[PDB]
């Protein structure tokens, strides 16, 4: 139907923001990891 | 809490017997309670009654204290004795108030006994003393208690 | 034919003298007898190694996933529809999550930072040994020659400081040579990034392209140019209403004598009123993030409750959750004095709604204690899902009462938004 | 929008990742799934 | 109790006694939780130069020494000073009852 | 390391500051990125501390 009185934050219900930090840090990890391959 | 229902379907077009959708007056409705008040066709003081909101919203809350009352009484493992004040024990020596009186009263809060004293339920066989002077015979053996303190398969001994 | 009941390995034995040392200290919940103690370890070594196996078959799986839609890979989300609803950062969410800074940036700074210091103790040194007044001609200006040559600087680097590297001395006489002509500005580097030496037309002539580069980079810096900037940013459309209503409260501080003395100058009665709009224009580096707000904890100093509300269909579903820490990691959640998994009929899709909350937050639900108080319609049953919305609703306000940054991923989630939907 | 000159300055001290409170832009999304080609 | 200048004297003699022999950083921590921010530096500065001198211009620079534990030493026996300075100084190392009979005294 | 003009006593004060300035955001930076496996990362921050 019309849902104009749902908000914009629950429409697409974006949840999960719990994994974020964890993907940056472990972009950071293979980051350093592929330098570490280059160089040897 | 209880998920059983209480409500009555409203009044709309004949419902059929497809998905999601019950006939108004079917045998697996209210215990087959609903056989009362259908029609099975597809004299009017006997059939305005049921139709009528209030009349069959009467009819299923009777019902349902009827399976209350039934269920709260199949709970009781117990009966009300009335004994004297002097025989009775030390909790009951006090002024307990009626139903809805006063605060729902502890048993004993200075012997860190918190329970509700209308709810409290007192053995058979502690009582025979009290019930049966007249036997002289012991009629009900003693219940045997276990050694809480025993070493058992419990203690892993 | 006869297991030894023993510890077998010395992981078990550490773990063993570990529970003897419990038992010794007289900690709450710890077993007296020996063979409590033994599957109190064995249990343990058994827990470890099935977490081992789940981090292993985990890394196995990660590689092995179903990026492309396939046989058993349906997409479903929309994407085919809607496309791309489900938003992804690659920066961290200040201050909910961090991120450690590269070392790249960190040893830059850290050089810039040395050879600022460098330049500016070797810029006072000259001061006072010159003793005072040093007036620079016009033809010392067009000559770019200060009071010390380049060789006088490297032979005081030389002499003064031992170790030194080739480059790096030449660094630091050409710093020093900035500093003694102005304030040194770290702006021909970032001009060196956005603009080749192919596209001005030096490719042959390395000093004059870092002659203009240090030019615009002086150029730049002044008043004038961000002015300019910021007229050009207005002319480009680039201000939502708060610039526009924060721009007309500028212009409405200056009088009319404040107003004669900047239009005296050409730039800088359009600068007072650009100035917050030259801070939004210049990026990264001065435009902040709005952000989520980020309260204070409203808690009980004697009990440790924190209070919050939720509501759904605006006059049916009501609730209000107690929240407290449970220190001895027993925490369970309570609806009107029933356990959760009675008040839903343990159903999970409900449960879930409540689980939530903590698993937003990156938070144990073991840790905290539980009690919602239903304050709408008294009904026999909640468990349907608009009454699980609006526990949800009050153990998420809960959750930000307790802990203050809690709101960060919370409000993310869509949780403390309240609907208005009716029947 | 419109192609501009802002974020162009050169910042000063080149210290532009140590302020996380900068602004981040608007929030972007990603695909959870790469979907079959056209063609 | 009775601390007119019996506490006074406490104070000034412990500071001393605990100023001049040792080289640690647990007398700085205490006074920065307290409270008080100036006197925390100027203690950290004055067991960093006892360290100093300990590991390892002579005679004229330690005259400074003997000034600044001395400030020290009437800037925490001041009238409105003298409780917290003595309560702190009774927790880390000093401990004596001869000023302190005063207070079973009182008892 | 670039103000040799203050007193050796204040110089060697601030020394022992950051000796513990850095040895706290060391165990910090451990406690940090202890539960994410980041021993790479980690690795390196220890090697800058």
């Amino acid at each position: 139907d019309k849902y104009r009185r749902v908000p914009m934050l629950l429409k697409p219900q974006q949840g999960g923001q719990q994994y974020f930090n964890h993907f940056l840090i472990r972009s950071t990890n293979d980051r350093l990891t592929q330098q570490d391959v280059d160089n040897a | 809490v209880s998920t059983g229902e209480f409500d009555h379907p409203p009044f709309q077009f004949r419902q059929r017997h497809t998905f999601n959708t019950t006939p108004l007056h079917d045998a697996n409705r209210f215990g087959g309670r609903t056989a009362y008040l259908r029609e099975i066709g597809p004299k009017k003081q006997g059939r305005r009654f049921k139709k009528d909101p209030r009349t069959v919203q009467f009819n299923v809350d009777v019902w349902c204290a009827q399976q209350t009352l039934r269920k709260r009484w199949k709970q009781r493992d117990w009966e009300v004795i009335e004994i004297p004040f002097r025989l009775v024990p030390r909790e009951q020596q006090r002024v307990i108030p009626e139903l809805y009186t006063d605060i729902p009263q502890m048993t004993d809060p200075a012997r860190n006994d918190f329970s509700n004293i209308r709810n409290k339920v007192y053995d058979r066989e502690e009582l025979q003393g009290v019930l049966f002077p007249a036997a002289g015979a012991m009629l009900y053996p003693p219940l045997q208690r276990v050694d809480k303190q025993a070493m058992t398969l419990d203690k892993y001994l | 034919m006869q297991k030894l009941l023993s510890p077998r390995t010395a992981r078990h034995a550490r773990l063993f003298r570990l529970a003897g040392k419990l038992a010794d200290s007289g900690s709450p919940g710890v077993p007296k007898s020996d063979g409590e103690r033994l599957v109190w370890v064995n249990s343990h070594v058994r827990r470890d190694k099935d977490i081992s196996l789940s981090q292993e078959e985990e890394r196995i799986r990660e590689l092995m996933m179903p990026l492309e839609v396939g046989e058993n890979s349906f997409a479903a989300n929309g994407q085919a529809t809607h496309g791309n609803l489900f938003y992804f950062r690659e920066y961290p969410m200040y201050p909910g999550e961090y991120v450690p800074a590269e070392h790249n940036t960190l040893s830059s700074l850290r050089d810039e930072l040395r050879l600022d210091l460098t330049a500016q103790s070797l810029k006072e040194a000259w001061m006072r040994v010159s003793g005072g007044v040093y007036f620079q001609s016009v033809d010392e200006y067009y000559a770019s020659v200060d009071g010390l040559d380049a060789e006088q600087i490297g032979e005081v680097l030389a002499a003064l400081f031992p170790e030194l590297n080739c480059y790096e001395a030449q660094a630091l006489v050409q710093r020093t040579l900035e500093c003694i002509s102005r304030p040194v500005s770290a702006a021909s580097r970032q001009l060196s990034r956005t603009i080749t030496a192919e596209a001005v037309g030096l490719d042959n002539a390395p000093g004059h392209y870092t002659n203009f580069l240090e030019w615009m980079g002086r150029l730049t810096e002044t008043r004038a140019f961000k002015t300019e900037h910021a007229l050009f940013e207005f002319s480009r459309r680039k201000f939502n209403r708060d610039d526009v209503r924060v721009m007309f409260e500028n212009y409405r501080l200056m009088s009319k004598a404040t107003l004669l003395a900047d239009s005296a100058d050409s730039y800088s009665h359009f600068y007072t009123v650009l100035k917050d709009f030259a801070r939004k224009v210049a990026g990264e580096d001065s435009r902040h993030q709005i952000g989520v707000r980020i309260d204070e904890a409203e808690v009980d100093p004697e009990t440790g409750i924190a209070v919050g509300r939720g509501c759904a269909d605006g006059e049916k579903y009501h609730f209000t959750a107690l929240l407290r820490e449970n220190r001895d990691h027993n925490g369970i959640i309570t609806v009107m004095g029933k356990p959760l998994s009675l008040v839903l009929d343990n159903k999970a899709w409900l449960m879930e709604m409540v689980l939530m909350p903590f698993d937003e937050a990156n938070l144990d639900y073991r840790d905290f204690d539980a009690h919602i108080v239903s304050e709408g319609h008294a009904m026999p049953s909640i468990a349907n899902e608009i009454a699980a919305f609006a526990l949800r609703m009050a153990v998420a306000n809960a959750l930000v009462k307790l802990i203050p940054l809690t709101r960060i991923p919370l409000k993310k989630s869509g949780l403390l938004s309240v609907d208005r939907r009716r029947e | 929008g419109q192609k501009s000159l802002m974020g162009a300055l050169p910042a000063p001290y080149g210290d532009a990742e140590f302020f996380r409170g900068r602004y981040r832009g608007p929030p972007v999304a990603r695909p959870v799934v790469s979907l079959p080609t056209l063609h | 109790f009775l601390h007119p200048t019996v506490k006074r004297r406490f104070v000034v003699k412990a500071v001393a006694e605990i100023l001049h022999n040792s080289s640690s950083n647990a007398f700085s921590n205490m006074l920065r939780e307290n409270g008080l921010h100036d006197t925390a530096r100027e203690v950290a500065l004055c067991e960093a130069m006892n360290r100093n001198k300990e590991l390892a211009a002579r005679e004229e620079r330690a005259a400074s020494r003997k000034q600044r534990i001395e400030n020290i030493a009437q800037e925490l026996s001041s009238f409105e000073r003298v409780d917290l300075s003595c309560d702190l100084l009774r927790k880390l190392g000093v401990d004596m009852t001869e000023l302190d009979t005063a207070a079973a005294a009182t008892r | 390391s670039h103000s040799a003009s203050m007193p050796e006593e204040w110089r060697e004060a601030r020394r022992l500051q950051l000796v513990e300035l850095y040895n706290n955001l060391a165990m910090e930076e451990v406690e940090r990125l202890a539960p994410h496996r980041a021993d790479r990362l980690l690795k390196e921050q220890m090697k800058r501390f």
